[PDB]
């Protein structure tokens, strides 16, 4: 459960990320495909080198999603409920792969959250990203 | 590792098992009991439900070849990453199956032989089998990049 | 989300358990301790061998709890809500182990249920296991 | 496994950490983030907040010590088994901490890393680094039983 801290932490971060969150979804998704190779078997026909227009273009796909979740942290479940339908119908990703992305997404936002990235915001972000991830595979069975 | 009591454990076992039999009921539990792994076997028909997955020809007939290469390899105990160099590569570049599959089917590999053997599926034999399944699933994620 | 078809199937096996489960709540924790060693570093103070007193009062333990659920299968949080806050706030098992335990809960009851463990009850049984899981570890932050 | 050009990021990268620091930025970061690990340091004081967690002094002489003993580890990469074998029997044995917490602390070593570093800390240096974290906490999980 994320607390009134947890939300403030995660909202006052994200607003950080501001017009970049497209660049480091991308940025995530580079850092995980060459941390944990596995996890590119999801993406077997994408054009996965260093720069691609692919990983850019997917990677505002998985902003723009986390975004939402943001702006609607206190009704997640509802405002994730078709991208939920759509992992647990179609991508069925197995559940080991969102720990994956939201490491990746930690050390993006780490990297680039000199100010912000506290220990306190760090723990809030990484509830925030284990609650995204458990929403869109709640629908699996 | 395997020590040699527990590979004869394993290979006591395994020479009473009807692989046919297992690796259908094994796969045929895998879609059942984690549904969205049968989204590497859309073109093997109904799978609406879970009797239409058990008792589909198309599942069973794959179970089967699937344990048939898992039973060879037992037979290589000191050597799984090299017996399935083969198998590995294929899933990984033709296939595209994400290793953590591999751990599940041996997981469900064990309640299936556990469901079979009744109180002949002891504590210490079940010990030997987690090795083996982790064996042969980490076997098969060696050649992934 | 545990189905009316999964709570309908967990009731009817572990009734078939009825007496034995203290039984088979100690072998569910010996085939855990044989099968994944790192789960004993919780019970330093410990006899883990085959028989111990300990063990077995613990599968009671274990087993009652799960009755609980079993019954309270509706509302698992709050029949579950004092034994939550033990683990959250006590015990702090990692959260990996419980996947260990409820598997050799799963091959337990397996080798003990030929006839009622079908493919749906093994299903709906490992769900629920999952789902007792889930809110074990729910207050951990 | 690390190829030659991974270990010379890593050294490279290590050769301008300041090991003591970081030591006491990445367990006090594990006790805040993963606030049941506190469960091993009960006789370290408060750890009620963030803060309380962070600048206690016991906390931070802690790091140190952690980080030491894996700032040596990355003087011997080829072999961190034999390099933590007493250290791994010392947690077993002794100290009875769960093997996963070694990779708890890793992926928040990676993060902490990443923190200090900013840019530098490239998509192909974390990937290296998560190789060692992975490999340390292997070692360190290798004598338990
Ligand atoms: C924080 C978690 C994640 C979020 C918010 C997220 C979000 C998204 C979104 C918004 C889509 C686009 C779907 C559409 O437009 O129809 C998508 C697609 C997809 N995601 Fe993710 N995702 C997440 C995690 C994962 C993980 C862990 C993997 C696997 C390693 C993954 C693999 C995919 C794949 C394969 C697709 C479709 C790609 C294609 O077009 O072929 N996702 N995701
Ligand atoms: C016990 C571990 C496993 C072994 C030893 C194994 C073995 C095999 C073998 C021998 C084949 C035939 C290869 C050929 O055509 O030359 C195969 C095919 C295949 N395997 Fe695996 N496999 C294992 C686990 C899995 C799992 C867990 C999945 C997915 C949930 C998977 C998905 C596939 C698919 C999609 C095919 C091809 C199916 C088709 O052609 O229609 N395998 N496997
Ligand atoms: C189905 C999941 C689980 C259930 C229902 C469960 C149930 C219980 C119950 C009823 C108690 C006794 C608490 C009391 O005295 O009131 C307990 C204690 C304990 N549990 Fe579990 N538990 C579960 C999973 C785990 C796991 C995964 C581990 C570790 C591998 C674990 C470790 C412990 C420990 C160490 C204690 C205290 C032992 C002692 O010193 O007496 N539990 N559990
Ligand atoms: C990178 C992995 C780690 C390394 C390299 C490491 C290293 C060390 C060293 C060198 C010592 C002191 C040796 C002694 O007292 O004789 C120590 C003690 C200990 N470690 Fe670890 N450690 C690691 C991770 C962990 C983790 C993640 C935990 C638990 C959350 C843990 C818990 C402890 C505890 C409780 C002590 C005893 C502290 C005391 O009361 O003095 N260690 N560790
Ligand atoms: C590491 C390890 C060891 C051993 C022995 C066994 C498993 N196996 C598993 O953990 C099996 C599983 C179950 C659920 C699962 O994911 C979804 C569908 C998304 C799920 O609903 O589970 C969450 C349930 O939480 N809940 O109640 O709400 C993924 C894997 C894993
Ligand atoms: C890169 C990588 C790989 C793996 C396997 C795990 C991680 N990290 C985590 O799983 C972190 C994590 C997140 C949540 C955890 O547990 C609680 C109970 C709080 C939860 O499930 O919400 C426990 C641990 C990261
Ligand atoms: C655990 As090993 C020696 O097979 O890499």
């Amino acid at each position: 459960v994320l607390s009134p801290a947890d939300k403030t932490n995660v909202k006052a971060a994200w607003g950080k990320v501001g017009a970049h969150a497209g660049e480091y979804g991308a940025e995530a998704l580079e850092r995980m495909f060459l941390s944990f190779p596995t996890t590119k078997t999801y993406f077997p026909h994408f054009d996965l080198s260093h720069g691609s227009a692919q990983v850019k273009g997917h990677g505002k796909k998985v902003a723009d999603a986390l975004t939402n979740a943001v702006a609607h942290v206190d009704d997640m479940p509802n405002a994730l409920s078709a991208l939920s339908d759509l992992h647990a119908h179609k991508l069925r990703v197995d559940p080991v792969n969102f720990k994956l992305l939201s490491h990746c997404l930690l050390v993006t936002l780490a990297a680039h959250l000199p100010a912000e990235f506290t220990p306190a915001v760090h723990a809030s972000l990484d509830k925030f990203l284990a609650s995204v991830s458990t929403v869109l595979t709640s629908k699996y069975r | 590792h395997l020590t040699p009591e527990e590979k004869s454990a394993v290979t006591a076992l395994w020479g009473k098992v009807n692989v046919d039999e297992v690796g259908g009921e094994a796969l045929g539990r895998l879609l059942v009991v984690y549904p969205w792994t049968q989204r590497f076997f859309e073109s093997f028909g109904d799978l609406s439900t879970p009797d239409a997955v058990m008792g589909n020809p198309k599942v069973k007939a794959h179970g089967k070849k699937v344990l048939g290469a898992f039973s060879d390899g037992l037979a290589h105990l000191d050597n799984l990453k090299g017996t399935f160099a083969t198998l590995s590569e294929l899933h990984c570049d033709k296939l595209h199956v994400d290793p953590e599959n591999f751990r599940l089917l041996g997981n469900v590999l064990v309640c299936v032989l556990a469901h079979h053997f009744g109180k002949e599926f002891t504590p210490p034999v079940q010990a030997a089998y987690q090795k083996v399944v982790a064996g042969v699933a980490n076997a098969l994620a060696h050649k992934y990049h």
